[PDB]
RNA sequence: AGCGCCGGCCAACUCCGUGCCAGCAGCCGCGGUAAUACGGAGGGCGCGAGCGUUACCCGGAUUCACUGGGCGUAAAGGGCGUGUAGGCGGCCUGGGGCGUCCCAUGUGAAAGACCACGGCUCAACCGUGGGGGAGCGUGGGAUACGCUCAGGCUAGACGG
RNA sequence: CUGGUCCACCCGUGACGCUGAGGCGCGAAAGCGUGGGGAGCAAACCGGAUUAGAUACCCGGGUAGUCCACGCCCUAAACGAUGCGCGCUAGGUCUCUGGGUCUCCUGGGGGCCGAAGCUAACGCGUUAAGCGCGCCGCCUGGGGAGUACGGCCGCAAGGC
């Protein structure tokens, strides 16, 4: 595996499209600091550090909208979109002045900074820029 | 120069009275009362659905033919309004109404914009006390547009200001009759006019 | 009541022994100018029936499209197969910046100010469907924190 | 109104011909057969019977839908008990989404209900006459319970949602509550008010249907006891 | 007071003449005896001391796609391996601080551009003021991620 | 004599990995060089038919070649017209081959039908053409043309 972070953004994306209750992610500190963001921001009910076949994983507890009426009752997603930005093949660094607003503020951007992992709104609060990890809405 | 040709065929093509003659436009002799169809051979033929480019071109000729202004200036003034602060439609209208020759017409010194233009180009109008013979001069909030001293004793503006005693000029304006001077108080808002034009379509025209 | 606009009329054709025999397709959006739009495609053997048939279906396929001072709440891109519409909110004094097909949809929804751009197949029909699905996916802050 | 010893009729079947979306109502796969858990059914009946009783309480109308062999006659009885519309034999496409058009076949029905209600004129060709007596029966063969359905229903109660996906699909398209009893071979997401359980045992089909109708009587005033639980 | 245009794109139509001729044509296309497409005329549309044309640049062209494209059948997977350089790389702890982020400071000429105000009657033109950056030099700081060095692990990989 | 590969135990090494411009090797048939072999078959070729013709299809013959050894050539509808690696996202059915506690459970392959999703549609769908990351190859209207010039390769044909 070549990008553990994009793997986790994708494990969740695939899990929410089949409306799974939870999905396990290979465990790592940087991934906690990203799931830390996703829970506090409402995108996931949260996570816990578990143990699958002896190895540390991260059970992510997903979340969905209300059951809808019409054909296709499947509920609208709470994470509509979770997209890698900086990749091993092309790193993306923005200073504080060029941090993007995701969907006119109705979405978040997770970044890595020398003050820790923040949301876009957290970054301008601390006045720092960093590496654009992903955008989510 | 400006269009110096027949003028009733203008309203006939646009399909609405454009008060471009003064007196005649309020009599039964106005050609928009008698024949309200486009001029020329096929006017009385029943119209087809025009294209949306036609709808916008027509709104933009209506606005331009109101002020009797060349397309070059009408587009020049549009582009200043565009790049200006925010609301383009209001600014284009306000900058249009800021023209001296127009202000002479709104003040009532002249009965038509064509005549108003001539009152200026012949020097009969001054701005804050100086002869200003430029039709496109931009009047701004504060100025006093008057009739020249060597002009105030001339039949035309005497009679014109007479019927102006009976008229109530626009709010953004001021008029002291018998002194034959007026004041431009502020550039008009949107609703200060009910110009037979949807200026939003004019923006749509140039955005193609 | 609601207001109608005929975006598209077109003549199609099938074949038989004898020659071509025609049909007519009517693509009509109907709006309230205050947040209700609908899109309908009506096909019939003559132009008036289709134009009238499409306006029927239109009234039974409406979208909420929640305005915000005449503009949409957030930027949106939708693909309907090779057809792609981009919509970006825009300030007051800007206008509706769209080709004829999405304009008829946005203007009938009461959108007074927006930036659009078509991409890929600018096939009017599929562009019209993709514009409707774009409006259908418009969210507000009250929509999203309720979800979270 | 319910039971706990209903586990003596069905608790599921259909061997490994399942729908994976049903697993959250399955307790174990024992004798080759998927076994349905009824503690999942008991909670669900509490939902469905909450919906059914509350629906009749305000003047509702449930279109009962049964078509297969094991549920053919029982759905006729139970819907006639509560005076409810049933569809017995074939589900005519559009019956819901094209209601104002199929209902145009019950007016033709009522016509031959007047004609062969002696006499208008029977003295018009017997061939032309007995022509109609066959058109009369056919209309009765398919519109016998749908005729009392005078307006688009408030909900539908189907025996098999897989076997009856057409009816479900129409009702889902009309924002009509789809309530149904279904075993291991169907899609829970398509049912608004689910009754997980066998839909092939007549011993079970009648059970969850007959004493569901009983609940409909007590919600529109007064009770009755005996219905056909034929053996 | 002139110039272009009036088949669709694309705003503006009738009569005559011509008869696959004479001709038009940016593309699709017009003309073979009732041509809104050729030529003239009436009328009409667009501009106006201009209006057309040709040439060329950018745009429309997300048609070189960083923003922002693709490759089963539309153009597009190398006939297949092996492997050099190179690109890229799992979990945990720390040392550094190269990338990266921040703060301070120097440089970023004038003119131009943009905003405000004013001088030529206006304007074009022009004066006066204002406001910025990126990039680089330097000083201070941060250490999540990328880098490196060091130590540990076993999920990748390899061997018994 | 020799390769690959799978499975069981979870015993050893401790990220030793993935991809891969160049390079190098392999590369159906046909063809080429030198020997050898030659039943059958059969380009070319000869004859008999058919036909307006019949430099064909049909028939009777028949030389390369088809076969072997070594050395070349390096092409293809060399196809799954689908690059390699890895992770993730319902199941049902048939089969090959392992392991177990032998209903079945579990690996590694080979097919069919299909969830979600993708697709212009056809269709794809845990053997992805779905959702993702890495790296490589390649496309950018048709014809001219895989031609010319140049370069490298080849005995030549001709290949890149
Ligand atoms: S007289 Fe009538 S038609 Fe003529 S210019 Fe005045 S308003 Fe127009
Ligand atoms: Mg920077
Ligand atoms: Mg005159
Ligand atoms: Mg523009
Ligand atoms: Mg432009
Ligand atoms: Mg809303
Ligand atoms: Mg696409
Ligand atoms: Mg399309
Ligand atoms: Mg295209
Ligand atoms: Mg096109
Ligand atoms: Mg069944
Ligand atoms: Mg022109
Ligand atoms: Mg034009
Ligand atoms: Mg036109
Ligand atoms: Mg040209
Ligand atoms: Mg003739
Ligand atoms: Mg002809
Ligand atoms: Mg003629
Ligand atoms: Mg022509
Ligand atoms: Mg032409
Ligand atoms: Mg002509
Ligand atoms: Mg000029
Ligand atoms: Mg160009
Ligand atoms: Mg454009
Ligand atoms: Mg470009
Ligand atoms: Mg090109
Ligand atoms: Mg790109
Ligand atoms: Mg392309
Ligand atoms: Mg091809
Ligand atoms: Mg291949
Ligand atoms: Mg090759
Ligand atoms: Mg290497
Ligand atoms: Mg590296
Ligand atoms: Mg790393
Ligand atoms: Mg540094
Ligand atoms: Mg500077
Ligand atoms: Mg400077
Ligand atoms: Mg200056
Ligand atoms: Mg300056
Ligand atoms: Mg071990
Ligand atoms: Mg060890
Ligand atoms: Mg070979
Ligand atoms: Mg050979
Ligand atoms: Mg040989
Ligand atoms: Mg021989
Ligand atoms: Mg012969
Ligand atoms: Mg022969
Ligand atoms: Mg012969
Ligand atoms: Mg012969
Ligand atoms: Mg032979
Ligand atoms: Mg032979
Ligand atoms: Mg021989
Ligand atoms: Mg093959
Ligand atoms: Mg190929
Ligand atoms: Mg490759
Ligand atoms: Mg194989
Ligand atoms: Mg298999
Ligand atoms: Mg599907
Ligand atoms: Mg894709
Ligand atoms: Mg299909
Ligand atoms: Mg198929
Ligand atoms: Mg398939
Ligand atoms: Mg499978
Ligand atoms: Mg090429
Ligand atoms: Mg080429
Ligand atoms: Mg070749
Ligand atoms: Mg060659
Ligand atoms: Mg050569
Ligand atoms: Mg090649």
């Amino acid at each position: 595996l070549t990008d553990p972070i994009a793997d986790m953004l994708t494990r969740i994306r695939n899990a929410t499209r089949v409306y799974k209750e939870s999905t396990d992610v290979p465990a790592s500190r940087f991934k906690e600091e990203i799931l830390r963001i996703l829970a506090r921001e409402g995108f996931i009910k949260g996570y816990e550090r578990v143990d699958v076949d002896g190895k540390p994983y991260l059970r992510v507890y997903l979340k969905y909208g209300p059951r809808r009426q019409g054909p296709d009752p499947r509920p609208e997603q709470v994470i509509h979109h979770i997209r890698r930005i900086s990749k091993p093949g092309r790193r993306v660094y923005v200073g504080v002045k060029e941090i993007p607003r995701v969907r006119r503020g109705l979405g978040i951007a997770i970044l890595s900074t020398s003050k820790g992992v923040l949301t876009d709104r957290e970054a301008r609060k601390l006045g720092v820029g960093g590496e654009l990890i992903c955008e989510v809405w | 120069g400006r269009y110096i040709g027949p003028v009733c065929r203008l309203c006939r093509r646009e399909g609405v009275k454009l008060y471009l003659k003064g007196e005649r436009c309020y009599s039964p002799k106005c050609a928009m009362e008698r024949r309200p169809y486009p001029p020329g051979q096929h006017g009385q033929k029943r119209a087809r659905r025009p294209s949306d480019y036609a709808v916008r071109l027509r709104e933009k000729q209506k606005l331009r033919r109101i002020y009797g202004i060349s397309e070059r200036q009408f587009r020049n003034l549009f582009e200043e309004a565009s790049k200006k602060k925010g609301v383009t439609g209001s600014v284009f209208l306000g900058l249009l109404e800021s023209r001296l020759d127009n202000v002479v017409y709104r003040l009532g010194f002249a009965v038509s914009r064509r005549q108003a233009r001539q009152l200026v180009r012949h020097g009969h109008i001054t701005v804050n006390g100086r002869r200003v013979d430029l039709p496109s001069y931009r009047v701004r909030p504060g100025d006093e547009i008057a009739v020249a001293e060597k002009s105030r004793n001339l039949e035309l503006i005497r009679q014109n200001l007479e019927a102006m005693k009976g008229r109530k000029v626009g709010p953004w304006l001021s008029l002291d009759v018998e002194g034959m001077k007026g004041k431009f108080l502020r550039l008009p808002d949107r609703e200060d006019l009910a110009l037979p034009v949807n200026e939003q379509l004019v923006i749509e025209f140039y955005s193609r | 009541d609601f207001e109608e606009k005929m975006i598209l009329i077109r003549r199609t054709a099938r074949m038989q022994a004898g020659g071509r025999r025609f049909r007519f397709g009517a693509l009509v959006v109907v709006g309230d100018r205050q947040g209700r739009v609908g899109l309908g495609f009506g096909k019939a053997p003559e132009v008036p029936l289709a134009v009238q048939k499409a306006g029927y279906y239109a009234r039974r396929n409406m979208v909420e499209v929640p305005l915000q001072n005449g503009t949409i709440p957030h930027e949106i891109e939708v693909e309907f197969g090779a057809s792609k519409i981009v919509l970006k909110p825009a300030a007051p004094g800007t206008g509706v910046i769209a080709g004829a097909v999405p304009r008829a949809i946005l203007e009938l929804a009461g959108v007074t100010d927006i930036l659009t751009k078509e991409l890929g197949s600018r096939n009017p029909i599929n562009i019209a469907y993709a514009t409707m699905e774009a409006l259908r996916q418009l969210r507000t802050k009250a929509d999203v924190e309720r979800l979270r | 109104v319910k039971e706990l010893l209903e586990a003596g009729v069905h608790f599921g079947h259909e061997r490994k011909r399942w729908n994976p979306k049903f697993a959250r109502y399955i307790y174990a796969e024992r004798n080759g057969i998927h076994i349905i858990d009824l503690q999942k059914t008991m909670e669900e009946l509490e939902r469905t019977f909450r919906f059914i009783e509350d629906l009749a309480m305000r003047g509702g109308t449930i279109l009962f839908v049964g078509t297969k062999k094991q549920a053919q006659d029982i759905v006729r009885m139970e819907a006639e008990r509560a005076g409810m519309p049933y569809v017995n034999q074939r589900w005519l496409g559009g019956m819901l989404t094209n209601f104002k058009t199929i209902s145009q076949r019950v007016h033709r029905l009522e016509e031959l209900e007047a004609l062969f209600a002696s006499p208008e004129i029977e003295e018009r060709p017997k061939k032309e006459q007995v022509r109609l007596k066959h058109e009369l029966e056919r209309l009765q063969k398919y519109l016998s319970g749908f005729r009392l359905l005078k307006r688009l229903p408030d909900a539908i109660f189907v025996v098999d949602p897989t076997k009856e996906a057409i009816a479900v699909r129409e009702a889902r398209k009309l924002f009509i509550p789809v309530i149904a009893l279904a075993d291991t071979d169907s899609d829970p997401d398509l049912v608004d008010y689910i009754i997980p359980g066998n839909d092939d045992a007549i011993r079970s089909i009648q059970l969850i249907l007959s004493r569901a109708v009983d609940l409909i009587i007590q919600a529109r005033g007064g009770v009755v006891e005996p219905s056909p639980s034929y053996a």
